[PDB]
RNA sequence: UUUCAAGUCGAUGGAAGUUUGAGGCAAUAACAGGUCUGUGAUGCCCUUAGACGUUCUGGGCCGCACGCGCGCUACACUGACGGAGCCAGCGAGUAUAAGCCUUGGCCGAGAGGUCUGGGAAAUCUUGUGAAACUCCGUCGUGCUGGGGAUAGAGCAUUGUAAUUGUUGCUCUUCAACGAGGAAUUCCUAGUAAGCGCAAGUCAUCAGCUUGCGUUGAUUACGUCCCUGCCCUUUGUACACACCG
């Protein structure tokens, strides 16, 4: 077949699988254009990986991502990571590594979570309280 | 009743004997020119039971959390039905039970 | 219990509105209520029409907040 | 759908079923002041009477006002469901009714002696002013 | 006569409908996975049954 | 308000339960009668009547067939206080327990459709001070 | 290039499809739409008395376009919400069955959906054709 | 920086640099701590046929002038509703039963009912399309559309049996509460706080626990000032050890 690389981004439970193929610059979210990511207030979180490098980078590639697990906000951070990880992995494999060693520089200098998944997970709850650290009110 | 796509389901509490029987069958399915699919790691099932420590009702509210793990693996074989059963008796293990369904 | 804001629009307040809203740096639902003594619901229909009539320019559109300014 | 003006047509205080309301309240929520009329009931009589739910009480004409009080007193005649009514399967005549302001407490009362006359458990605790539906009273209901 | 009255009350779908495997108890029963054991009897048999504390 | 009046009348008065006056009420069969009362009562008769409720009515029926100068029909005592009062047993007197004693009750017509134990309180009322 | 339902925002597509179904007038509307509340967890009927049924049928159609064999029981859960038990905590409660079942039953006879094999209700051969049409007349402004 | 030692604080790299995060296990002795109401674990005392055994019926453990403790709704506009958008994880599930999880279809405003089918289960319920949340509207500082007790009438479910309303649904009624004195509790990162979901109990009933995930912070990263405990020194006429 043609030049295809497949990657994934993660937040808490949300996992976004990005497929980056060679093409005209197709960027879809679960079969929907990125111009209509509901969060809105957060539409610029996924617009950040675009405007930092320049839209000229996406002319030759088309990207179709899917996202499952997590919540409404947790899925947005997973999506923006899958696109950013997909762009770097395509350059490493189908473009010179000199170019790959540039995009990763701008992304990391702006936000580590564009490329690196956050390791925070929810702490387990312990008995004797309603939460992980919280405890039942004590009386004397 | 000759060649047969046959599924073998393996369940046990302990993984060492489960993988030995699983590996021994795969090994015996290698020297014998048979086609096989597996082993397939099914999502392990965590049987959890949370009781109170106190047999009576006094003290700090402390709880036990007991656990049990069930690991289930299925292997698909393409061999006659007579051949698969004798493989099962070769790789019989007291802990692991085997069920075979056509 | 002292608010007693007006909910029915007469003629004296109406043209007073069109004479007063333009001389505001910033108009909103609360600005209309605060200074014109009109109710909140009456303010909302006024904003959607005054904008349709061109007197008012929409800075921002939102359900819970309507940010408007003068059009001159 | 735009600001409108009126002169002399608004009526600040209304009197419906011998109850005084406020003309500057929205019509759907003004009628809830009438005892026996909740928000759910007021939404339908205004919609059955073709009184759009965007008018203040004083905006209404008498023709609309008379058309509403007619419907409330005869709900079943206006395709109002039986299950939607206040007093359905009446004790004495077995028909579905919706009692209103100057009738609710009379028939609520008539229900109270009807419980007290037979000396039922629910009627007795009603006499004492205690909860009748089984609520614990050891630690609750401590006011006066 | 008496046989129709003695132990006549239904003793199904209730807490008295079931009991511990080991200590014939009615309180603190564990029904998960069909154990049917009192919670006290479970602790003294958990290692034997195959339940261990890990976390 | 528009207009209000205040008249009243009485078609020979007579006590009535859900549109049916005492004359037809008493000799209606309880299968037909239950069709015009509450949801809890209607469910109970469809669920099947065990021997205890049907047996009590027969004794109550017989107890009236004891007095034919038309005075009170003497008391039948019972534990089944989950009994639903039916028009057939109006005017009969039954003794309904409360755990300790036999409360004596007279079946007035307005008691119909209620549970038999609801008029014999099982606890003596609290009295502080 | 072509236009699909997935290429247009959901919220303003339904406002356009609701308008079409009302002006078209062909949808059979049950007689209780002016009386009933959408869910037992709701406490009031919808505020858009004349148009709430059209918009809800429009919402059901759009949701089914993107999926496969959604039942009517699943539709009650989707539009259901948290009930306000007075002093007890909130809980999710399903929506009314009759309201959802009439819309999907009414829409199948208007030509947009049909009963799918292995349960649910698929979108029709013509169901894809006419929804994708509405999307195009939405985004011209 | 430091006794240049043990270490500590910063950067860089890293998925992870607070013992990487959280738990499970956990020493020498001790308490008259709590349980014989978990045991067909027990010694002794009591009772043992008019039983204190056991069983049936009914009631009670809920009973209400009051004080106290664990909690849930709220006192609103960073909000209520009304539509629309629509994302998790931890888990459970049956047979001649004694009936499990229940989709899909069809009735019903609902609650719920009915007919089929799937699943002893990564297969089906289930992507458990959950709720907070987001968008657009109505409301407009009002004991108001906040709040939903109390109560009347009616409709379903479970169960032999719902009366002292099991629970659910519909209409109506619409109370205190306008952010709470002296006091006092919990807490340092996916933590606190909201927000729901599942499992246990369970024929029915979760404002309870045990967990799980969604949204997601302020403020320390210090000290012995209060409080508790440990160590060192000290006094002692206590050693059943100050309950001396
Ligand atoms: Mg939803
Ligand atoms: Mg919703
Ligand atoms: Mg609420
Ligand atoms: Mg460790
Ligand atoms: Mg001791
Ligand atoms: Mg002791
Ligand atoms: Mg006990
Ligand atoms: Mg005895
Ligand atoms: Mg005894
Ligand atoms: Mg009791
Ligand atoms: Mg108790
Ligand atoms: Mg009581
Ligand atoms: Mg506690
Ligand atoms: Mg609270
Ligand atoms: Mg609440
Ligand atoms: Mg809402
Ligand atoms: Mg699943
Ligand atoms: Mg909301
Ligand atoms: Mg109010
Ligand atoms: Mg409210
Ligand atoms: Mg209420
Ligand atoms: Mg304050
Ligand atoms: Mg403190
Ligand atoms: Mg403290
Ligand atoms: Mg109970
Ligand atoms: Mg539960
Ligand atoms: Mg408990
Ligand atoms: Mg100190
Ligand atoms: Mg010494
Ligand atoms: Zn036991």
């Amino acid at each position: 077949s043609t030049q295809s690389v497949q990657t994934f981004g993660k937040k808490k439970t949300a996992t976004a699988v990005a497929h980056v193929k060679a093409g005209k610059g197709l960027i879809k979210i679960n079969g929907s254009p990125i111009t209509l990511v509901q969060p809105e207030i957060l539409r610029f979180k996924v617009y950040e990986p675009l405007t930092l490098v320049g839209l000229d980078k996406f002319q030759g590639i088309d990207i179709r991502v899917k996202v499952t697990g997590g919540g409404h906000v947790s899925q947005v951070y997973a999506i923006r990571q899958a696109i950013a990880k997909g762009l770097v992995a395509y350059h490493q494999k189908y473009v010179d590594e000199a170019s790959k060693n540039e995009l990763k520089k701008i992304f990391a200098s702006y936000d580590k979570t564009l490329l690196v998944a956050d390791s925070r997970r929810m702490e387990p709850k312990k008995f004797g309280g309603r939460g992980a650290r919280a405890r039942f009110q004590k009386s004397y | 009743q000759q060649i047969h796509k046959i599924r073998i389901t393996l369940t046990s509490t302990k993984v060492k004997q489960l993988e030995n029987v699983s590996a021994n069958i795969i090994r015996n399915a290698a020297q014998y020119n048979i086609v096989k699919k597996g082993p397939v790691r099914m999502p392990t099932k965590v049987l959890k039971i949370t009781t109170r420590k106190t047999p009576n009702g006094e003290g700090s509210k402390t709880w036990d959390a007991y656990e049990m793990r069930i690991h289930k693996r299925v292997i698909d074989l393409q061999a006659p039905a007579s051949t698969v059963k004798r493989i099962t008796q070769i790789t019989i293990e007291p802990g692991v039970d085997v069920e075979v369904t056509i | 219990d002292k608010a007693q804001h007006i909910v029915i629009l007469d003629q004296e307040k109406y043209d007073r509105i069109l004479k007063d809203v333009p001389t505001y740096k910033y108009v909103s639902v609360s600005v209309l209520v605060d200074r014109l003594k009109i109710g909140g619901s009456l303010a909302r229909v006024a904003l959607r029409q005054l904008e349709e009539d061109g007197i008012i320019t929409p800075v921002l559109k939102h359900s819970k907040q309507a940010i408007y300014t003068r059009a001159q | 759908p735009l600001v409108v003006q009126e002169q002399g047509s608004f009526q600040h205080i209304l009197r419906l079923l011998n109850t005084n309301i406020d003309g500057r309240i929205k019509i759907m929520y003004a009628l809830t002041k009438i005892r026996g009329v909740g928000r759910r009931y007021a939404n339908l009589v205004c919609k059955k009477a073709d009184v759009e739910l965007t008018k203040r009480a004083g905006e209404l004409t008498q023709e609309e006002l008379e058309r509403i009080v007619t419907i409330m007193q005869n709900p079943t005649n206006y395709k109002i469901p039986a299950w939607f009514l206040n007093r359905q399967k009446d004790q004495v005549d077995g028909k579905d009714y919706h009692v209103l302001a100057n009738n609710l407490e009379s028939k609520l009362r008539d229900d109270l002696e009807r419980l007290k006359k037979i000396r039922s458990h629910r009627g007795i605790r009603h006499f004492w002013g205690l909860k009748v539906r089984g609520q614990h009273t050891k630690t609750t209901s401590r006011g006066r | 006569a008496h046989e129709n009255v003695w132990f006549s009350h239904p003793r199904n779908f209730g807490k008295g409908s079931r009991q511990c495997r080991h200590c014939s108890s009615h309180s603190g029963l564990i029904r998960k996975y069909g154990l049917d054991l009192c919670r006290q009897c479970f602790r003294e048999k958990a290692a034997d049954i195959g339940f261990n504390k890990y976390r | 308000m528009v207009d209000a009046t205040a008249p009243k009348k009485r078609t020979f008065k007579q006590f009535s339960f859900k549109g049916v006056d005492l004359k037809d009420l008493v000799e209606m069969p309880t299968e037909e009668f239950t069709k015009l009362c509450g949801a809890r009562v209607r469910r109970r008769f469809s669920r099947g009547l065990d021997s205890k409720p049907m047996g009590l009515i027969k004794k109550l029926r017989a107890a009236r067939a004891a007095t034919e100068p038309n005075e009170r029909p003497a008391v039948v005592k019972t534990h089944l206080r989950n009994m639903i009062v039916v028009p057939e047993m109006i005017g009969s007197v039954v003794g309904v327990y409360n755990g300790k004693v036999f409360n004596t009750v007279e079946i007035k017509p307005e008691m119909v459709g209620h549970y038999l134990g609801e008029f014999s309180i099982t606890y003596t009322p609290v009295r502080h001070g | 290039p072509g236009v699909s339902v997935r290429d247009v925002p959901a919220q303003d597509f339904i406002n356009a499809y609701a308008q079409f179904l009302q002006r078209q007038g062909k949808l059979e509307v049950p007689g209780y739409v002016d009386i009933v509340k959408t869910s037992a967890g709701n406490d009031l009927p919808p505020q858009e008395a004349e148009t709430w049924f059209y918009k809800r049928a429009a919402s059901i159609a759009r949701h089914i376009y993107l999926r496969k064999q959604v039942g009517v029981g699943a539709l009650n859960k989707l539009y259901g919400g948290a009930k306000n038990r007075g002093f007890r905590p909130h809980k999710h409660v399903d929506a009314s069955g009759s309201i959802n079942r009439k819309c999907v039953q009414a829409l199948q006879k208007i030509g947009v959906l049909e009963i799918s094999p292995k349960g649910g209700r698929r979108i029709s051969e013509n169901g894809q054709r006419d929804l994708d049409r509405i999307a195009a007349q939405t985004l011209e402004e």
